[PDB]
């Protein structure tokens, strides 16, 4: 059972405000309900396009399409580390590896007590300071392999 | 807004300009414009096809225009300085400057801004520094990833 | 236009993009996510010609054909190198995760997919590597979800939402992970699910009804039919393997219902293959009943009626014209009666009035998409006449195609048309007992008493023209409502107003015939169409005869003894109660009939007539064409015993026998004939389809593929002797494959289509003059009568409004797409999809009786006490009570009745 608060209710319609079209406010609305309990449950999709007044297939197909919306339980804090190309040239590899030795899992999955949840992201915009990751908030440039498990005990 | 730039009357005009930021949700095909206009709409990034051009049938069907930061950053330098001072930065067939820098393994790895016609040896050596110790130069993509 | 493809001249239409325009001329060009009635996305890339800049280029440049306007001077090559390299790559692509799945795959030998991989020759696999895989849903029991076997040619997405208008289908996912379902497992909603069976070019979606009983195209025997589940008369094509019905195609009709159905047509054939149909002619002796054979049955049928002093007739709207027609020449002009109520038999003469004497034009289903306003008064189309719900939304939809058109868009491109035109759509106005289908896009919903929806067509016509009789008591609100859609009504150039007889009220039609008779006198277009009950209802409203009402009054005076029931179960149209009394005084009756009804328990005798897979006749559908169905197979061909013979053939040679003591048959032109001289306004039967003479270069037209298998097989463990061919003695068609089915044989009537590298329902192409257009010898169905030079007058009697009065519940008819049609509900599929039968109240009268939701509540009709749970309608009117038509217990006569003494149980 899934019940929109009305927070997110008035961030929703306030987003609706914003466009021409309800329709446009959908990804916003997504990433509310994201924000407020940490992914998309399954009622929450029906909730959307009941507010948004559009078909519940259309909000599932927005929030399948985009990696950022996430439709499967996630971890308290997301790590997302970058493994395109600049960062490969500068070595995302030793990175990923400290990260999967210490959290002990793979990427797309999340830890035993559920703090954790490492995933593989694009791009992050920072390739001239990689390697880079983005842990739920914050963006850490300059990695080392060292400094990992430094850096993740500061998310408790 | 506070100091009446944008919304209703700016600057005694009668000219209405709303701005808004519309924050994605992680998918790279939102870059191209049709894509971002479908990404706008609330849609999937699905492109379109051209013929009809944004111009013509943009965003919901108007008229659309989607442009570079970096384009409206040239903007109001044309504006306030002159279009005889931009064609005069660069004595090429690309007028005006550009955000040019070199990434990957480098000694200064950064951003800086060169007029067109700026070789690319330059910006390695002269700006970024050359390569790193004990490294030596194999390739390099001028544009980015594509 | 003027184009050269591959050094040869051709001219095309200059509006077709160059895919259908060389499919139009011939050509064969690979494709896959394009569609004639879908429009062009560019999506599979297939399509891939090489376009020169002029006639002397040498490079060229490859170009998406269906993308690409048919313009003058336009220079491609199809069999150029690198563009067959392309087609024959973007084939491999899609082979790399293809499932190797073709042996268990009930699109195999039906299969675009396949036949596109042939057509590009890929046969060779250098792809090593996993194929990507996929959980399947459950779609609900007519459709099977396969999402192994999609190539993400996104034509489900784009009919379901964009044409059809669904909500529950989408697209999910991203690179190569997309999923195209719904969102959870479930039924899916709309009324039109079953045209994904053959618009997914793969075996994606496929026929679950089919799916039990499964066989292959080559295997099936078809004929061209017409549905026979509502009025509007869609051309089919059933498949027949083994003595049972398989599958109903969609046979394409231009003019009619050209590439789609409607679920209740594409699964409801079930009743069919019911194993309770009389097969024999069974005689009740006493307690026994004896099993005779076509002349035993004959003569003492014969002999029991010639005894008698009166016998009358009573015909159906379910039987064919020639069956009625027979039953009237056997009892007699004065004692046919039609099978229907009177308040029926009035509202359908009252629609048929307007249809043939109101000087208004009344549109065939592919013309209604081509009006730019829509008043529905009364008839709820989506669950009566469904296609026409999918034609008024494709109606809806031209406002964006016209804007379209505005900006220099071609119409094909249909990505640009939606994006130029984003929620602006044509105006449409339902009205109804409560809220319909169609009101999602519906500019207003008035959901109204049909006393009420009749006031308002009355005031929206006298408001057009006040010579029109005016309305007195109209609320200002209401009354901006009216002004409202008087208002679309006068600016569209093409006006299109839809009533029908399923609301039970004759004010409604005539409301509606007064609304089109004001927009005909300002000099619009105007269309009207009315939707009627049956599939030749309107056959039997031309025919005429008495109700019902007056051959139960004849039967209980005892001034007739003795009664021959056509294919009528009787207690749609009447109480059970008092056609169970009559049937039951009655010393003689006689059931021509293929379903096991429950007056059969009365009858002395049972004649085991055919259904319309097992017969040929003709069909009136609700606009007047006349149509002709042919017979699929012969019964007796495994099961030898099973006599059963048309039902125009059984009355025939019962006249016969009752005339001239000797049995003749009959042939099926020589009953047109008889028709045709008899009742000239049924005159235009007779060149709805040829004459059983007619060929094609001297060749009869084959029922079933020419690859047919199983021949000295099918009927060996009863016999190795093989049987002797069943002989068509009635139609043009064979019952074998020695006959003609070539795309380009002159005639109109095609029992299926099937070209040479074209296997799946691609191959109508092959069979059209120009694709997605007509058949290219003309389409079958002939009007039987013409727009009339003059019109009728006004009506003047406005009902007054709608008053709840204590004690009395006025019926509102709730009619359900699964569960109201008659034969419909016999096939098992349906039950699982029928929904459960409750009773609808308004929220005070629940709160007035003291009911909630789901609680039983018991009322008396015709002194019998029936009970169902309770849904609460918010928007039925207050003194009014919410019936489902059609179902168990519930006639579709109840419609407008009251009720007395509604309480809980
Ligand atoms: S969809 Fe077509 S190609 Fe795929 S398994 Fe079925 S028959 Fe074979
Ligand atoms: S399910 Fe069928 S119609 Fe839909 S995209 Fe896949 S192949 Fe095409
Ligand atoms: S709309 Fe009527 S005639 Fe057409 S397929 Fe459906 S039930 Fe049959
Ligand atoms: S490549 Fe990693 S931040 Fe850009
Ligand atoms: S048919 Fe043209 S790209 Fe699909
Ligand atoms: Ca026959």
């Amino acid at each position: 059972a899934f019940e929109l608060s009305a927070a997110e209710r008035e961030a929703i319609e306030h987003e609706m405000h914003h466009y021409e079209d309800p329709r446009a406010a959908s990804i916003e609305a997504l990433k509310i309900v994201q924000k407020q309990r940490g992914w998309v449950p399954d009622g929450a999709i029906h909730a959307i396009a009941d507010v948004l007044g559009i078909p519940a297939s259309d909000v599932e197909g927005v929030a399948t399409f985009y990696s950022q919306i996430f439709r499967q339980p996630v971890g308290r804090h997301v790590i997302r580390y970058c493994d395109s190309v600049v960062c490969h040239i500068n070595g995302y590899q030793g990175i990923q590896a400290a990260l999967e030795k210490k959290l002990n899992i793979k990427p797309g999955q999340t830890t035993f007590d559920g703090r954790f949840t490492l995933l593989p992201t694009c791009c992050l915009g920072n390739c001239d300071k990689g390697p880079n990751m983005m842990i739920d908030e914050d963006t850490h440039a300059h990695l080392t392999p060292e400094a990992i498990p430094e850096l993740l005990e500061r998310y408790k | 807004t506070e100091a009446g730039l944008l919304g209703k009357n700016i600057m005694g005009t009668g000219f209405d300009f709303e701005l808004f930021v519309h924050t994605g949700a992680g998918r790279y095909i939102c870059g191209e414009e049709t894509a971002l206009i479908n990404s706008l709409e609330g849609r999937r990034a699905n492109p379109r096809s051209k013929p009809p051009f944004p111009a013509t049938s943009g965003a919901w069907g108007k008229p659309t225009c989607v442009n570079n930061v970096e384009t409206l950053c040239n903007v109001p330098a044309i504006l306030a300085n002159g279009v005889e001072w931009y064609q005069n930065i660069s004595k090429s067939k690309d007028a005006g400057t550009k955000l040019m820098g070199f990434s990957g393994r480098v000694k200064n790895p950064g951003l800086w801004e060169l007029p067109f016609g700026t070789t690319a040896r330059e910006i390695l050596e002269d700006y970024a520094g050359g390569m790193r110790d004990g490294l030596k130069f194999k390739a390099w993509q001028p544009g980015g990833a594509g | 236009a003027t184009i050269h493809v591959d050094g040869k001249e051709y001219e095309v239409n200059g509006a077709d993009n160059l895919l259908e325009a060389c499919l139009s001329l011939g050509l064969d060009i690979p494709y896959f996510c394009w569609h004639p009635a879908l429009g062009s996305v560019g999506a599979c890339r297939q399509c891939a010609v090489k376009q020169y800049q002029n006639a002397e280029d040498t490079r060229g440049r490859l170009v998406m054909s269906c993308m690409t306007p048919a313009s003058d001077g336009t220079f491609i090559s199809i069999d150029d190198e690198e563009a067959k390299q392309f087609r024959e790559s973007v084939v491999e692509w899609l082979m790399t995760n293809h499932p190797h799945d073709c042996p268990v795959c009930e699109e195999g030998g039906n299969c675009h997919l396949q036949d596109m991989t042939v057509m590009t020759g890929h046969s060779f696999r250098r792809y090593r590597f996993t194929k990507r895989t996929h959980r399947n849903q459950d779609l609900g029991p007519f459709i099977s979800h396969e999402m192994n076997r999609c190539i993400a040619c996104y034509r489900c997405v784009r009919y379901y939402k964009d044409y059809a208008g669904g909500t529950d289908l989408g697209v999910y996912g991203a690179h190569d992970n997309v999923y195209f379902g719904r969102p959870e497992d479930g039924t899916l909603e709309s009324e039109f699910s079953g045209n994904l069976v053959e618009i997914c070019p793969t075996g994606v979606f496929t026929d679950k009804t089919h799916s039990e009983r499964y066989n292959r195209k080559w295997d099936m025997q078809f004929a061209p039919s017409i549905c026979q589940q509502c009025s509007i008369g869609c051309n089919i094509s059933p498949g027949e393997r083994y003595g049972e019905l398989r599958r109903i195609e969609n046979r394409y009709n231009g003019t009619v219902n050209h590439y789609f159905l409607c679920d209740r047509g594409r699964f409801g054939y079930g009743y069919v293959n019911l194993k309770d149909r009389p097969r024999q002619p069974v005689q009740r002796r006493g307690d026994d009943f004896i099993t005779l054979n076509a002349e035993q049955a004959m003569q003492g049928a014969a002999d029991i009626l010639r005894q008698s002093k009166k016998v009358i007739g009573i015909g159906s709207p379910r039987a064919s014209v020639e069956s009625n027609f027979a039953l009237r020449e056997l009892v007699g002009e004065e004692n046919f009666y039609t099978g229907i109520a009177h308040g029926e038999q009035e509202r359908l003469q009252l629609a048929l009035k307007v249809l043939r004497e109101g000087g208004i034009y009344t549109p065939a289903l592919r013309e209604i998409e081509s009006y730019d306003a829509v008043l529905v008064l009364g008839e709820d189309v989506t669950q009566t006449g469904a296609r026409v719900a999918l034609a008024v939304r494709q109606a809806v939809k031209g406002k964006a195609r016209e804007m379209a058109a505005a900006q220099k868009v071609a119409d094909w491109q249909i990505a640009a048309i939606l994006n130029i035109g984003q929620r602006a759509k044509h105006p449409l106005f339902v009205t109804n007992v409560d809220d319909t289908r169609l009101d999602d896009i519906a500019a207003w919903t008035y959901r109204a008493p049909v006393e009420d929806q009749a006031r308002l067509g009355f005031a929206i016509a006298h408001a057009l023209d006040n010579s029109a009789p005016a309305v007195d008591g109209i609320e200002p609100e209401l009354q901006s409502k009216i002004d409202v859609i008087v208002q679309a009504l006068a600016g569209a150039k093409k006006p299109l107003i839809i009533s029908g007889t399923n609301a039970g009220s004759l004010e409604v039609i005539q409301a509606a015939a007064n609304v089109a008779k004001a927009l005909k006198g300002r000099g619009a277009d105007v269309g009207i169409t009315m939707i009627a009950r049956s599939v030749n209802s309107m056959g039997l409203g031309i025919m005429g005869g008495g109700s019902l009402e007056e051959a139960l009054t004849e039967l209980e005076t005892g001034r007739a003894d003795a009664v021959v029931v056509l294919e009528n179960d009787l207690h749609r149209h009447a109480s059970a109660t008092r056609v169970n009394a009559a049937l039951a005084k009655a010393p003689l009756v006689m059931v021509v009939d293929h379903q096991r009804t429950a007056i059969m328990e009365n009858a002395h005798l049972v004649l085991s007539a055919a259904s319309f897979a097992e017969s040929d006749g003709t069909v009136i559908n609700n606009e007047g064409r006349a149509q002709r169905f042919f017979q699929v197979y012969d019964p007796a061909y495994y099961d030898s015993k099973t006599v059963m013979l048309e039902s125009w053939r059984w009355l025939h040679s019962l006249h016969s026998t009752l005339l001239s003591r000797e049995v003749d048959w009959t042939q099926l032109d020589h009953v047109i004939d008889a028709v045709v001289a008899k009742i000239p306004e049924l005159a235009g039967i007779k060149d709805a389809a040829p004459d059983a003479t007619f060929r094609i270069r001297g060749q009869k037209l084959a029922r079933e593929p020419h690859r047919y298998s199983g021949r000295t097989a099918m009927r060996a463990n009863i016999s190795v002797h093989e049987p002797r061919q069943p002989q068509d003695i009635d139609t043009m068609f064979t019952f074998s494959m020695e006959g003609n089915n070539q795309p380009t044989a002159h005639r109109s009537q095609v029992p299926f289509a099937w070209a040479p590298g074209w296997n799946s329902p691609q191959a109508w192409n092959k069979f059209q003059d120009e694709v997605g257009g007509k058949l290219r010898f003309g389409d079958p169905g002939v009007r039987l009568f013409e727009t009339s030079e003059n019109g009728l007058d006004y009506f003047t009697s406005v009902p007054a409004r709608f008053q709840p009065q204590d004690g009395k519940w006025r019926i509102a008819p709730y009619y359900h797409l699964f569960g109201s049609d008659e034969l419909s509900q016999r096939a098992p599929v349906f039950q699982s999809r029928m929904p459960q039968p409750y009773i609808k109240l308004n929220p005070a009268d629940a709160a007035k009786l003291g009911v909630n939701a789901g609680t039983r509540v018991s009322f008396s009709y015709d002194g019998n006490t029936v009970t169902l749970p309770v849904e609460i309608a918010e928007g039925l009117t207050a003194g009014q009570v919410g019936l489902p038509m059609g179902m168990s217990g519930i006639a579709p006569v109840l419609a407008g009745a009251h009720l007395e003494d509604l309480k809980e149980a």
